[PDB]
DNA sequence: TTTTTTTTTTTTTTTTTTTTTTTTTT
DNA sequence: AAAAAAAAAAAAAAAAAAAAAAAAAA
């Protein structure tokens, strides 16, 4: 269960700087695998920061705590 | 306003997939870390967008292809050969 | 005080994939340049970081807080 | 070994600009720190490297020349500033080379 | 006046120079 | 740790070879 392909460009377009910028089908349905890896990542780093800290649930605090090597992995 | 429908669109595929993982897991992620995780998403995009832009001017294309995507991955290898491995696979279609 | 051009060539030439790159003098002169902006930059952002918590010295809890923008900007 | 080395002149030259910075900004960097930034410098000149190899092949050419370390420089406008006054300078530090060299005209 | 030969004028090929980028040695 | 040479490729001039214009015949 993931992005629609339809959705991913749409957000894409958004912003472009030149309006005359297109995305090929291909690209396309890759960007769609692309972002489901991203949210994906978030998701299990915080799971994994969580229980690591002995959390029972994952909650903002270690969201944060694994925000900036996701940053700087993408 | 239009980027606020993109950020919803955008929260909800995120939602979905850590229901995903959520349920693989067996561990819960809380409304905000979903929240988060979707406007984190959001902000993302424009690093992306931006940097596949010029990855396709730079190399005098205004479409952007799948070299660039590639190159965009470039950061961490699993990460690397999944890319490649869908690539090939979306060819195949 | 920064690099040597014979130092920044071996750097670059121990990672290169194909080894037919070689790198032309004047881009060399400008690596040299960047490298050196690179590590000023940390330094003086760790001197910010150090500064606004009122740390005596820079230590690396401060370096890693400025890590994640320092990352983003090269 | 070989890559050992170069992470000890890595840091070498990293802890003299370090010290620079210090002494300018009169806070001192702990050795952790300074180890740190080598670190980070050495594994930061792999992606260097690649991105380079790749712009200059992308390009068709087997020499990486300045556009492509401006390009690869982008990132930051004050950087991308700082980078192209550089360069000009190093060209005008060429022009040195012509005067040097005898001339037929 | 035409069609090849002789002197000057032009042309392309090889060799050598002349620079460019990287690595070695004291 | 710095400086110059060694290694490799690039570029320019000198040599070689043919045709056009001008002269000379049949």
């Amino acid at each position: 269960s993931g992005f629609r392909k339809e959705l991913v460009s749409r957000l894409l377009h958004l912003h472009f700087k030149d309006d005359k910028t297109k995305v090929s089908g291909d690209a396309l349905q890759l960007m769609v695998e692309l972002l489901k890896v991203f949210v994906v990542e978030a998701a299990v780093r915080g799971v994994r920061q969580a229980q690591a800290e002995d959390a029972l649930r994952v909650d903002v605090d270690q969201l944060e705590k694994v925000l900036p090597q996701l940053l700087l992995d993408f | 306003s239009y980027q606020q429908r993109l950020k919803a669109a955008v929260h909800y595929t995120v939602g979905c997939l850590c229901e995903e993982v959520a349920l693989d897991k067996a561990m819960q992620f809380s409304k905000q870390t979903i929240a988060a995780i979707s406007e984190l998403t959001f902000r993302q995009c424009e690093n992306f967008a931006k940097d596949l832009e010029m990855f396709a001017r730079h190399a005098k294309r205004t479409t952007i292809n799948t070299e660039d995507v590639k190159l965009l991955a470039r950061r961490s290898n699993s990460l690397l050969k999944y890319i490649t491995d869908k690539s090939e696979e979306i060819a195949q279609a």
